[PDB]
C-alpha cells in the first residue's frame, strides 16, 4: 500500500490508533497490511478467503521464519481493499493479501468496520473488532 | 514477630556463548559479514 | 379520556364539552367500587373542577428544582378528585351496619390533615412528596 | 461595547437623557486539535537523523 | 480578529514525547485547544473574484 | 508513619459538608433528585459569604475535622530516628522539655562531639 | 438608566462571567430545565452559554463499583494519548 | 400472561388487546380468595393502569446506584394493583359480621401511610426498600 | 424528555468522530459517512459505540467504543448476563427481543424498562448485507 | 494448572498479557484459571458448557462473596484444556473448569483462540477475543 | 513496648470513617449494596474538600483517634533502659523534672564520671 | 428589543429618562420592556390586551417570584410597538408584550404618548403619563 | 501479570507467612471449618499448613477451676523434665 505526493511514492503507515500490537513467527513471506491467521504454534500466515482465518494485519514486511508484529482487534488501520467500500461496511480477508466486504464474500460476519471509504485497489481506513479461528 | 528473609534459587543454566564465540556488537539489527 | 385530566386547567375544564367532562367523570368513578352513583353529576363535576384548581395552585411549581408533583399528574388529579367526592359524602366510613350484616374497616388513627383523612387522599399524598418541605435556594 | 453615537440638541433646564453604553458578547469555543506519531526504539537508534 | 488559545496546563501548545516500555515505542503527541473569533467583523472586507 | 500522617491529614484534617435531604420517616429521595441538590450546595462553586434558604426538610450537616495529635507522632518519629542515627533531636527541627539547657545540654553535645 | 440585571449590562458584571463558568463546569446535559433554576437561566442567560456537560470533569472520571487497581477518580483527558 | 405486567408501561397498557388486559386482570384476581368478583372490569383495569403508572413514576430510579425497585417487578406491580383494588372496595375489612357468623382480623395499627394501610401494600412495600432513603452522592 | 447521565463508568477506548446529526449522552451510534456517526437503527447492522456528551450536528464527538463500561437506558427489563443492542429509539433492547442474534454489550447491572442499566460494550456491528 | 520441577509443583501465571483486568464479586468459591460468567449484578460464577456464559477467567482462588480479579477479552492466558487443541482452534468454557473446542461443543462460536496447541489436561496458551451472554 | 506502641499508633493514632447504611429497624442492606456505598466514600479517592449529599438513611460516623499516652510509655521504657545500662536518662533524648539543675545535676554527673 | 450593529445584536436601554423607579415582585416570568399591572399585593404580571391593566414597564428579565424594577409614569421609555405609530399618538399595552395605539385598541385613553414614531415591530420612544386599574 | 492473591505469589507475601503462623497458634484441632473463616482457609491455604493444635500454647497451659497453689498458667513444655 502506497501514497503519492506528486513525484514521490511513500509507504502507507498501516496503524492509525491502538496498542494491541502482538508478536508471532512468520510462516511465510508477508507484506505490510496483509491479513494473517494462525498457521502453527505462535506462527502466522496469510489469510485465505471466506473467514475462519484472521488474527490481525501484519505491520511490516517479513521473510519466512522472521518475528512479525501484528495489529489485532481494538486497532485502527489503513488497509488496501479489493473492491469499493463505504463507511459502515464490514470487511474481511479476500485471500489476495487484501480485504473485501462481508457482503461480497461467502462469510456472514467480518473482522473490521470501514470508517473511511475507498475505491477498488485503494486504501480505506478501518477499525478491527474481531478475530476468526477454526470453529468447524 | 520474626521471619526468614530468604528465597531458595531455582535451577540455573550454564552461560558461555559470549566467551565461546566471536562476538559482534552490531551497529544495525541487520547487516553483512563479507566472506 | 381524549383531553386527559392532567391536560386541562380550571378554565379549560369550563370550556370542555359535556361529553369531554363526562369522560373524565367516568374515569374518576372507576376509583370506587360503588362509583358514588347516589351523588349527582354537579357534585362530581364540582369535585373534579376543585381538584384541577387545587393541583394547579397548591401542588404545582418546584422544590429544590424537582417538580413538586413527582408522580403521574393524571392519577394524582383523579385521586384528588376521588378524595373530594368522598368528603362530599361525609368522609371515610369507619364502620357500616344494617340488615345485610356489619363491617368495620382498618382506617385507624389517621392524621390531622385533610389528605390524610381518606384512602384516596393518602394515595394522592405519595405523588407530592408526602407534603414534605425539601425546597432549597442559595445566593449567587 | 456598542458603537459610538451622537449627543442631542437640548433646551436650558431640560432633563438630560440616558444614552448609556450597552454591551453584547462574542462567544468562543476552543476545539481540541491533535496530532501524533510513533517510532520504535530500533528505528530511533538506527536512523541517521 | 482574535485567535483564542486555551491551555489547561498553562503551556500554549503541548507536545509530549513518552515511551511505551511494554512495546519499545516512543510516541510524540501534540495537542492544542483553539478558536478564532472577530470582535468586529465590520473591521474587515473580503476581495471577491 | 509520615505516609500515614499525610493521608490522615487529607481525610480528617479538614471539615466536609454533608447535606441530608428529606424528612426522617418521610418521602424517599432518589439519586436523580440528589443531582439537583448537589448543584445547589456544590462546595467547589460556593462563595465564603453564601447564604442558604430552605424548607425544614433539608439539613446542612458537617463532618468536623476529627482532631488527632499528628505533631506528637512526628515528634515521636523524629525522636526515634535522630536517636537511632546518633544525632541530637534538635537536628530534626524538633524541640524537647528540659533538654534545651544546663547539664542535660552539656551531656548531649559532649556525646555528639 | 441601566441596572445590574438590565439586558444591555449583563456582560459587564463579574458575576455573570463567574456564574456562567460555574454552570458549564456543573452541567450534565444541554437540557437546562432539568438542572438549573428559572432564576439562574434568566439571570445568567444560560440559553446563550454553550452548556452541554463536555466541560464537567465528572463526564471524564472513572467510578467503577469494584476497583482493585486504584483506577477510580482518574480523568481520561489527562492520559498520555489525550 | 403473554405480555407480563412488568413489561408494560401506561401507554403500552392502553395499546394492549382486551384479552391481553384480561390475562393480567385474571393474574391480579389470584391475589384475593374472593377475586373481588363484585368489582367491575373497568375498576380493575383502572387499578392496574394506575399501579403501572405509579411504579414507573414513584418507584423508579436509583439510590446510590442500586435500583429503587429491588424486588421482582412483576409481583411488585401485582401487589400494588391488589392494594388499589382493595382501596376501591373501601379498605381492609378489620371485621365482618353476617347471619350470626362473625370474624375479626389482625390488621391492627399497621401505620398511617398509603402502602401500610392494606396487606397487599405492606407486601409491596418490602420490594422497594420499605420506602427508606439510602441514597448517597458525591462531588469530584 | 429524560436524562441518562454520567454515562462513562470505566474504560480507555474513547475515539473521535464528526456528529452527522444532533446527538445526546448515552445514545448508541453507527457510521453514516467517512468518520461521521449518527443514531443507530433497531436490528443490528448499525453500532460503533455510545456518545459521551450532548452535541449539535457537525460538531466533533467523543464515542465510547468496545472494551468500555457505560450507563445506558434500556427500553425493556434486563438482567445480568443479558446481551443488548441498539433499539432504534435511542435506547438499547435485548438480543432476545430484537430480530438480531448477537449483541454489542453485556448487561452487568439489571434494570427495569425505561431505566438505566450498567453494561460492558464488547462488539461493533456494520453492514454485512 | 501446574508446572513440575523436580519435587516441586509451581502454579502457572494465568495472565500472559493484557491490561483488561476488572474486579467482581464471587458468586461461589472459584479457583485460578476457571472461566466465569455474570451470575448476578457485578457477580460471577463458573461457566457452564455450550456457550452463552463467559466474561473472562478468574486470576486467583476465592471463597464465595470475596472480590475476584478477571482477565477479560484482549488478554492472553494460560488455560487448561479438556481435549487436544491446536493453533487457530476456537475454544469455549467446558462446564468443568477447563476449556474445550467450539468443534466439540454444541455452540457455533468461541471466546478464545488457541495460539499454542496442547493435549488433554495440559496448559494451552490462548487469546480471549469475545464474551458470551444470554441471547436466547 | 516499642512494638506495642508502633502497632497501637497504626490502629488508634488516626481517625477512621464508619459509614452506616439503612434506617434503624428498617430494610436490611446486603454486602453488594454496601459495595456501592464504599465506592462513594472511598478514602482512596476522597480529597480534603469532597462533599456528600444523601438521604436521611446514610450516617457518616467516625472512629475517633482513641487517646493513650505513648510518650509516657516511651519515657518509662527509656528510664528503665538508661538506668539499667547506668547512663543518665538525658542520653536517650528523654528529659526530666528538677534533675536538670543544681545539686541534682552535680550528683548524677559525678556518678557517671 | 434590539439594535443591530454588524454581526451584533445589542439590547436597547429601556429607560431614557425619569427618576420614579419602584420595586415589585414578579407574579410570572417577565422580559425587559414588557408592560405590567398589579396582580396581587405588590405583585406585578404582564398586562392584558385592553384598558385597566398598567402600572409601568418591567426594566429587566425575571423569573417568577424575583424582584422587578418598574419605570412608572413620569418616565420616558424605548418600547416596541406592534403597529405603525406617530408622534402625539396615545398608546396602550397590547396583550403581546408590545404596545399599540389607543385608536386600534377597544379602550378610549392611553398610558403613554409617542414622542418618536416607529413601524410595526419597531422601537418607539414614548412618555408614560398614566396608570390604569380596575374601574369596573 | 501476578496479583498478591495469585497462586504463584502467595509465598512472597509477608502476610501469608504471618497469618499461617497465627493460624497454627490459634487452633485446637486439624478441623479448619470448626475454627477459621472460609476466606482465611482459601487466602492463606490453611489446608497446606500443619494445623493440628500442637503449636497452640493453651494446649499445654494448666487451668483448673480452683487453684490453692498457683499451679494455673504453668506451661508443661517449660518444666525441668521436658
Ligand atoms: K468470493
Ligand atoms: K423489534
Ligand atoms: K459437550
Ligand atoms: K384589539
Ligand atoms: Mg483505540
Ligand atoms: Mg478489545
Ligand atoms: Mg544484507
Ligand atoms: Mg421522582
Ligand atoms: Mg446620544
Ligand atoms: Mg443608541
Ligand atoms: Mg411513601
Ligand atoms: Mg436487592
Ligand atoms: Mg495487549
Ligand atoms: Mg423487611
Ligand atoms: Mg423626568
Amino acid at each position: 500500500a502506497t501514497e503519492t505526493q506528486g513525484e514521490h511514492t511513500f509507504p502507507v503507515e498501516v496503524l492509525i490508533s491502538g496498542e494491541e500490537l502482538r508478536g508471532y513467527t512468520a510462516g511465510e513471506a508477508l507484506s505490510a497490511g496483509e491479513p494473517v491467521y494462525l498457521s502453527g504454534d505462535y506462527e502466522v500466515s496469510a489469510s485465505s478467503a471466506d473467514g475462519g482465518e484472521f488474527l490481525g494485519v501484519n505491520l511490516y514486511d517479513v521473510a519466512s521464519g522472521e518475528p512479525v508484529a501484528l495489529a489485532g482487534d481494538d486497532c485502527e488501520v489503513r488497509v488496501e481493499v479489493s473492491e469499493q467500500v463505504t463507511a459502515n461496511d464490514e470487511i474481511l480477508p479476500d485471500g489476495l493479501g487484501t480485504f473485501e466486504t462481508v457482503a461480497t464474500s461467502a462469510a456472514s460476519a467480518g473482522v473490521a468496520i470501514v470508517q473511511e471509504g475507498a475505491a477498488s485497489g485503494e486504501v480505506c481506513e478501518a477499525y478491527i473488532f474481531a478475530v476468526q479461528g477454526t470453529t468447524a | 514477630e520474626q521471619l526468614l528473609e530468604v528465597v531458595m534459587e531455582g535451577r540455573e543454566l550454564r552461560k558461555v556463548a559470549r566467551e565461546a564465540s566471536n562476538v559482534i556488537n552490531a551497529n544495525t539489527r541487520v547487516g553483512d559479514v563479507p566472506i | 379520556p381524549d383531553p386527559s385530566i392532567d391536560e386541562v386547567s380550571k378554565s379549560d375544564w369550563d370550556a370542555l364539552t359535556t361529553q369531554e367532562q363526562d369522560d373524565i367523570i367516568s374515569q374518576v368513578e372507576n376509583l370506587s367500587s360503588t362509583g358514588w352513583v347516589n351523588t349527582s353529576r354537579e357534585r362530581k363535576a364540582e369535585a373534579i373542577r376543585s381538584a384541577i384548581a387545587e393541583r394547579d395552585t397548591l401542588y404545582s411549581g418546584n422544590m429544590s428544582r424537582l417538580p413538586t408533583l413527582d408522580g403521574d399528574a393524571e392519577y394524582f388529579t383523579l385521586y384528588l378528585s376521588a378524595h373530594k367526592i368522598q368528603l362530599f359524602e361525609g368522609g371515610e366510613a369507619q364502620s357500616e351496619s344494617g340488615e345485610g350484616g356489619s363491617v368495620s374497616y382498618s382506617t385507624g388513627g389517621g392524621g390531622e390533615k385533610d389528605l390524610q383523612k381518606t384512602r384516596y387522599g393518602r394515595m394522592a399524598l405519595e405523588y407530592v412528596w408526602e407534603d414534605n418541605s425539601i425546597a432549597a435556594l442559595r445566593t449567587y | 461595547a456598542s458603537d459610538e453615537e451622537f449627543a442631542r440638541p437640548t433646551g436650558q433646564g431640560a432633563e438630560i437623557r440616558d444614552d448609556g453604553e450597552t454591551y453584547t458578547t462574542v462567544a468562543w469555543n476552543a476545539t481540541k486539535l491533535t496530532e501524533g506519531s510513533r517510532v520504535t526504539d530500533e528505528m530511533r537508534d538506527q536512523a541517521m537523523v | 480578529i482574535h485567535t483564542i488559545l486555551y491551555a489547561p496546563n498553562g503551556q500554549d501548545v503541548e507536545i509530549k514525547d513518552y515511551e511505551d516500555p511494554i512495546r519499545d515505542i516512543t510516541g510524540v503527541n501534540g495537542r492544542l485547544h483553539v478558536d478564532c473569533q472577530y470582535s468586529q467583523g465590520r473591521s474587515s472586507a473580503t476581495v471577491q473574484y | 508513619n509520615e505516609a500515614a500522617i499525610n493521608q490522615a491529614i487529607e481525610l480528617h484534617g479538614f471539615p466536609q459538608r454533608h447535606v441530608k435531604v428529606g424528612k426522617e420517616d418521610g418521602a424517599p429521595v432518589r439519586d436523580n433528585d440528589l443531582r439537583r441538590v448537589r448543584t445547589i450546595f456544590d462546595p467547589r462553586t460556593t462563595d465564603a459569604n453564601t447564604a442558604y434558604f430552605t424548607g425544614q426538610d433539608v439539613d446542612v450537616e458537617t463532618l468536623e475535622a476529627h482532631n488527632f495529635d499528628y505533631s506528637a507522632i512526628h515528634e515521636m518519629d523524629m525522636r526515634n530516628l535522630t536517636t537511632a542515627l546518633g544525632l541530637p533531636l534538635e537536628a530534626g527541627n524538633v524541640g524537647a522539655d528540659g533538654l534545651g539547657s544546663g547539664k542535660p545540654a552539656e551531656l548531649r553535645f559532649a556525646l555528639l562531639k | 438608566m441601566q441596572l445590574r440585571r438590565s439586558p444591555g449590562m449583563r456582560p459587564m458584571d463579574r458575576d455573570w462571567h463567574q456564574e456562567r463558568a460555574r454552570a458549564r463546569e456543573q452541567a450534565y446535559s444541554s437540557d437546562l430545565t432539568s438542572q438549573f433554576s428559572e432564576s439562574e437561566i434568566v439571570k445568567y442567560e444560560l440559553d446563550t452559554a454553550q452548556i452541554d456537560g463536555s466541560d464537567n470533569p465528572r463526564t471524564y472520571i472513572w467510578n467503577r463499583t469494584i476497583d482493585l487497581f486504584g483506577m477510580n477518580g482518574t480523568d481520561v483527558r489527562e492520559l498520555r494519548n489525550r
